């Protein structure tokens, strides 16, 4: 879904950072 | 109500066979308190938990129902090691477990051992308790007895020997009793 | 059962209540859908999804409450906002149950560190005081504000009727006295507070609370009234009442511009002409040098105690009010609560006794019925009292004019009189002063930006922070070149002294100038002590102690303490 | 076993938060880094205030179930080298230990058991009765002593910690072209410095830092320190090092140069240790020996 994308790129950037 | 036997077993053996280095330490302990007529032992938690970490456990989840099995244990211990009458001896602890600042305590932590400390800033008198006791049925005159112990009790209503609604009470005459003291801590 | 309703559905409410139409399932579900597809999607303009970022930082902290802004939830979905309005009981339940999915997206198996979590709404957009809640109100989301006059301690409390509990509180809340109108006395209501919540507000706080509003039947107040009268509470849902590296650098480069001392005490106590010594003094006193301790049983105040003798008028309330609106914690008549804080006296036997071992000790002990405990004071003292009637008599000692023993006079660290001298130009400056101040603050952004930059030279906003920036992380030390010329000194001031027949001078002296220049290296966020320092500290304390002395003594010292009163 | 500063010891939040290779994996010496620890914890379902239970009385599950917890969430963090094997020894009723948590309390024990050239015998003397000191507790007589060295090596390293981070935050290391300088003028206690053993627990400290900060440009590094009572400074020589995970070996050739140097210079200095990349010079002196040290071709 990309509506939602923006929570997930919140929770991935936890393993990005 | 095979697991009260299992369990006073298991604490019977735990005082029967702890070594470290060649010295039996709580053998020697209760027989060395019995000589001057002190009825307890000072067991310490870390050699607990090096034994045998499942009796730790069940000690952890449900201490006000197992603490009396580990003290009946210690009374069973204690007649062999002297008797070819006694009372029931009083367990004592010591542990390194982290302390938590009285502050923090919360409704978290009921029913739980909890190890803290502070300042006594307040001291009651001594008062009686009853361990052993007597009971008296008052219609037909038979007698019974009962053994209380103090952890978290009322006079039964099923009457022996119709014989009553309730009918039973105290001989003071022919019971025992311990003292109990109360403290403040901030 | 399997079907879902649109959200153009829910426009029309069904059922005969609210409560009944969204209790129903399909209704419950779609709602559940609705609030957990707001929840995973809102955006701010930047994108940057505002309640994914908290879900992230709940279990950073390893904590148990998601806040819920309503202007949010209003924003899109209104109609749940609505609901949430109208029915707040059960659109919570449904809104913690989508919480718990929402955070265990993030955090799987966060049901281990908490089995339930809490939502938190904030910026609900309507409020009352304590006058308007009617009965229309029951069972409805309110907001309300008030001081908090009483509290409970905490207990546990049975969860369910194995076996689980939970944290409980009850807190008295009344009207604040600003907002209550003129000749009418003020209403009370309580609120109770559970898990998280609880000592969450302290007694005598100004709090802002959100919650619903409840009834229930009392059997006492019906049999005193005679009526069918039911009780009421508020049951809270959410209670409501640091610096950058700019900051920072805005300090420092305010404090590394010279005269920032001297500014910052011109900025002291804007409203009030005159006086410059004793808003020193306060500053000094404010600032406050390091608390020093020994072993071999000895101690040293961080703390700078002042008192001061004032003529009638003569300004000493006002700079008392100044100062308690100034600083950061503080108590003005209880010295617990003066705890690391300032403690203020504007007028003056078991008090005087209280503050003796106050001024003795840092900490206060005490007994009853068998019980022992103590406390701490660990506090600044700033005292003013009227000079033994009408008038001070500058002819006599310190101790003619006031009601008070000498380890009093010993142990403050200053010491002053001020006095209603008379002067043609003085009162034709403090007059015009005045009336000047009186047309600035007649109630008939431009003009508050010039009324400001003109009252001070320092924006006291940037003061109060500096101050707090200075107590909070300078620390300044002494250097030890000087002190030999500091020794010198004292054994000087301690022969002239002896010479004339004066009241020696004592070792409190010394530490005290020791602590003062503490103070003024703290004021330029100096953590070194410098020569300058000692020098003011010196200045202030001799012409203190020079203040207390009888007149034939006080021209015999200031002919021979020229030298240090005014030049070094 | 896990690379963990002293796990069965202390507490497990506590092992992961001295570590030598998390602090270069997480960068603990700023909040930034100590809040992915906290969210580390968050994540695999431990919660933060049993982590910080000392770990004999941490509850029985979580220790059986860390063998698989370890598994599911380390490589989200980078950090799947923690997992490893070692060794394991137990007496009777007591208690295990690993060789790896050993090794830390005999070199903590060398560290810290209890005019000019006066004191450095009083100094070196006592550094000597240290060695009795730890070799009575390889004796299963004698597991007393061994306990003593355990709360020493906790203290030890808490005090590494908190010097490793004011360095860092201060920028203290100075980049030169062919090799990275860093001296400690001041300190909390800069005493604990002066052994060489303990100055080299902060160099590898410091060097795991490095390591991992980029991957450009390993180069050799040079660490010393003052003493206010000799007006000496004692400087050590460092090579880097490739990570863990990653072909011969490097080898330290600050031994020539210090050499070359002593054997020019006007400088009064001292070598007499066994590991030559370690030597002292006095206060004055320490500029123009590292001004002829870059001079020279030999870095
Ligand atoms: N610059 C000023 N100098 C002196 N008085 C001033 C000044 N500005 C205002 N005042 C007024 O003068 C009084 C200041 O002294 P203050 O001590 O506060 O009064 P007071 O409390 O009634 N006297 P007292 O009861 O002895 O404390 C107040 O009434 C002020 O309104
Ligand atoms: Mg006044
Ligand atoms: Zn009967």
């Amino acid at each position: 879904n990309p509506k939602s994308s923006a929570f997930f790129e919140s929770m991935v950037e936890d393993i990005i950072e | 109500d095979d697991d009260n036997t299992e369990i006073i077993k298991s604490f019977k053996n735990f005082i029967l066979e702890f070594r470290l280095d060649s010295q039996f330490i709580y053998r020697d302990q209760l027989r060395n308190n019995i000589l001057v007529k002190n009825y307890s032992l000072t067991v310490n938690m870390e050699h607990l938990i090096g034994y045998n970490e499942d009796i730790y456990k069940k000690l952890s989840d449900e201490p006000s129902d197992i603490i009396p099995l580990f003290e009946t244990a210690i009374t069973q211990v204690a007649k062999r090691i002297s008797i070819l009458s006694l009372p029931t001896f009083q367990l004592i602890l010591n542990s390194n477990a982290n302390q938590i600042p009285l502050r923090d305590l919360d409704s978290e932590h009921v029913s739980k051992i909890v190890r803290l400390s502070g300042i006594i800033i307040s001291t009651s008198v001594l008062s009686s308790r009853a361990t052993y006791l007597s009971i008296m049925c008052r219609n037909c005159r038979h007698t019974t007895s009962i053994t209380i112990n103090n952890f978290n009790v009322s006079l039964p209503r099923s009457c022996l020997s119709n014989c009553g609604p309730d009918p039973y009470i105290i001989i003071h005459e022919s019971s025992k009793f311990i003292d109990q003291q109360f403290l403040k801590l901030q | 059962l399997r079907e879902e309703l649109t959200l153009e559905s829910l426009s029309n409410v069904k059922a005969n209540s609210y409560s009944e139409w969204i209790t129903q399932p399909n209704v419950s579900r779609t709602i559940a859908r609705e609030l957990k597809s707001f929840l995973l999607e809102y955006t701010d303009e930047t994108g940057r999804s505002v309640y994914g970022a908290r879900i992230r930082t709940l279990g950073e902290m390893n904590s148990e409450s998601l806040e819920v802004n309503y202007r949010h939830l209003a924003e899109s979905k209104a109609i749940l906002a609505l609901f949430l309005a109208k029915c707040p009981e059960e659109m919570l339940k449904i809104f913690d149950l989508v919480a718990m999915e929402a955070t265990e997206l993030h955090y799987p198996d966060y049901a281990r560190i908490h089995s339930e979590i809490h939502v938190r709404i904030s910026d609900f957009p309507t409020i009352y005081s304590l006058r308007e809640l009617r009965e229309s109100n029951l069972s409805s989301l309110v907001r309300v504000t008030g001081v908090v006059t009483r509290r409970t301690g905490v207990f546990p409390q049975l969860k369910y009727v194995k076996t689980v509990y939970r944290n409980y509180q009850r807190v008295t809340l009344q009207e604040a006295p600003g907002t209550v109108p003129p000749g009418r006395l003020p209403r009370h209501r309580e609120v109770i507070l559970l898990a998280d919540l609880v000592d969450v507000s302290k007694p005598g706080e100004e709090v802002e609370v959100t919650g619903i509003y409840k009834n229930n039947y009392d059997g006492n107040l019906n049999a005193k009234n005679g009526f069918p009268v039911f009780a009421t509470i508020i049951e809270a849902n959410s209670i409501k009442r640091s610096w950058t590296e700019e900051e920072e650098r805005e300090f420092r480069k305010i404090s590394r511009d010279r005269g920032i001392i001297d500014k910052i005490i011109s900025s002291m106590a804007p409203s009030i002409y005159g006086h410059r010594d004793i808003k020193t003094a306060v500053a000094c006193s404010l600032f406050g040098g390091v608390p020093k301790n020994v072993n071999g049983k000895h101690s040293i105040r961080g703390d700078i105690n002042v008192l001061l003798l004032g003529d009638p008028g003569t300004a000493k309330s006002q700079i008392l009010k100044y100062v308690e609106k100034t600083a950061h914690r503080a108590v003005f008549a209880a010295l617990v609560l003066a705890d690391k804080g300032v403690c203020l006296i504007d007028e003056f036997d078991q008090d005087r006794t209280s503050i003796h071992e106050a001024m003795e000790q840092q900490s206060i002990s005490i007994s009853k019925a068998g019980i022992v405990t103590t406390l701490q004071a660990r506090c600044s003292i700033i005292a003013a009292a009227n000079p033994n009637g009408g008038r001070y008599n500058s002819t006599l000692p310190l101790a003619q004019n006031v009601s008070l023993t000498e380890p009093i006079l010993s142990r403050f660290d200053i010491l002053c009189v001020v006095r209603d001298l008379v002067d043609e130009e003085a009162d034709e400056r403090l007059a015009t002063f005045v009336v000047d101040s009186h047309v600035r603050s007649h109630p008939e952004l431009q003009r508050q930006r010039k009324k400001e930059e003109e009252i001070s030279p320092i924006p006291q906003e940037l003061l109060m922070k500096y101050i707090h920036y200075a107590r909070t992380k300078i620390y300044p030390k002494l250097h030890q070149m000087d002190m030999d010329k500091v020794s010198r000194v004292y054994a000087d001031l301690r022969r002239e002294s002896i010479s004339t027949g004066s009241f020696p001078i004592t070792v409190r002296h010394l530490e005290s100038i020791l602590r003062i220049a503490e103070s003024f290296a703290k004021m330029r966020l100096s953590e070194f002590v410098s020569s300058y320092d000692l020098d003011r500290a010196i200045k202030v304390v001799v012409d203190s102690f020079v203040d207390a002395q009888k007149v034939s003594v006080r021209r015999q010292l200031r002919r021979s303490f020229a030298i240090y009163t005014l030049g070094h | 076993d896990y690379y963990l500063f002293l796990l069965r010891h202390s507490s497990l939040y506590d092992s992961f938060y001295y570590s030598n290779y998390v602090n270069a994996k997480l960068s603990l010496w700023n909040e930034n880094g100590k809040k992915r620890l906290h969210k580390m914890f968050a994540r695999m379902g431990i919660p933060l205030s049993t982590a910080q239970e000392t770990w004999l009385y941490m509850d029985h599950s979580i220790k059986r179930e860390l063998g698989i917890i370890f598994d599911k969430n380390l490589d989200r963090y980078g950090l799947q080298d923690i997992i490893r094997d070692g060794f394991v020894r137990t007496l009777g009723y007591r208690g295990s230990i690993s060789a790896s948590e050993f090794v830390e309390a005999l070199t903590a024990l060398l560290e810290v058991g209890n005019n000019s050239a006066q004191k450095l015998t009083n100094l070196r003397k006592r550094w000597v009765s240290n060695f009795w000191l730890s070799w009575d507790a390889l004796d299963d007589r004698k597991v007393e002593l061994l306990n003593r060295g355990i709360q020493l090596a906790q203290d030890l390293q808490r005090a590494i910690f908190n010097t490793g981070v004011a360095i860092l935050e201060k920028k203290l290391i100075k980049h030169l072209r062919i090799y990275r300088l860093c001296v400690l003028q001041d300190g909390p206690d800069l005493d604990l410095y002066r052994n060489p053993l303990t100055l080299l627990r902060l160099g590898n400290w410091l060097i795991e830092c490095c390591a991992e900060s980029e991957d450009k440009q390993l180069l050799p590094m040079v660490l010393a320190s003052i003493d206010e009572n000799t007006d000496t400074y004692l400087v050590a020589g460092l090579t880097p090092r490739y990570p863990r995970g990653l072909k011969k070996p490097i080898l330290n050739n600050f031994s020539m140069a210090f050499q070359q140097i002593t054997a020019e210079t006007d400088a009064k200095v001292r070598i007499d240790n066994f590991e030559s990349s370690i030597i002292e010079i006095r206060r004055e002196d320490l500029s123009p020996f590292l001004e002829k040290l870059t001079l020279s071709g030999l870095l």
